């Protein structure tokens, strides 16, 4: 079988507000993030052994990235934690494809939350870094989701002849 | 009221009776907890000498 690679997982995102004038946009320069779920197991003990008590669902979600020059989506990000709006986040899996209704669809989970944490450290002689948290509310949903053309390849050079371009 | 002896005292005598326990767990075979004894002549003899 195959082993799955860890590049071929991205994150779109989208204020809430504006819903109905665009479609969700990639942040460039990603590095890596963490997606974590937990229960709080409560035990109680009886004479026939422990018995386990679950609870409601907590996650942990975080994000790194690189500040490209020109880039004006981390002033979207900025002013949505400055003025506590919510804002949607799109974990899509490109290496699983539909197969029946959905032919040019990923699987992809669906979440809202708001910003929780903004930091950047830069020094004199590394490039900028930029890290993320954020606070979820109620439970992700599960389906399929869209990608462009433009969002899912990597641009390269072509062979080129020794003649002066006209 | 009875007769109370200690094996650290071999040679003391005491009166009293049970008054009161304390609550145990029902989640285990092995238990630890105490009981409490009243007494009431707060004195402590020894053995008896007739002169």
């Amino acid at each position: 079988a195959e082993a799955k690679k860890g590049i071929d997982v991205i994150l779109l995102y989208r204020v809430l507000k504006n819903e109905a004038k665009e479609a969700a946009w990639k942040m460039a320069f990603q590095t890596e993030h963490s997606n974590g779920k937990s229960r709080d197991a409560d035990s109680t003990a009886t004479k026939d052994g422990p018995i386990q008590n679950m609870a409601a669902i907590e996650y942990d979600f975080s994000a790194t990235s690189i500040v490209a020059v020109g880039d004006k989506h981390i002033d979207e990000l900025d002013d949505a934690f400055d003025n506590s709006e919510l804002v949607e986040i799109w974990e899509i899996d490109k290496a699983e494809k539909g197969t029946d209704k959905d032919v040019d669809k990923y699987k992809a989970t669906y979440f809202q939350g708001y910003v929780s944490s903004f930091s950047k450290t830069p020094n004199s002689e590394d490039a900028l870094e930029l890290e993320i948290e954020f606070a979820i509310n109620g439970i992700g949903q599960k389906g399929y989701a869209t990608l462009t053309t433009d969002q899912a390849e990597v641009v390269s050079y072509v062979f080129k002849d020794t003649v002066k371009v006209e | 009221d009875v007769a109370i002896y200690f094996e650290d005292e071999p040679t003391t005598l005491y009166y009293g009776r049970y008054q009161s326990a304390e609550s145990v767990d029902g989640s285990s075979n092995s238990i630890i907890s105490s009981f409490t004894i009243f007494c009431s002549d707060p004195y402590k003899y020894g053995s008896q000498i007739v002169s």
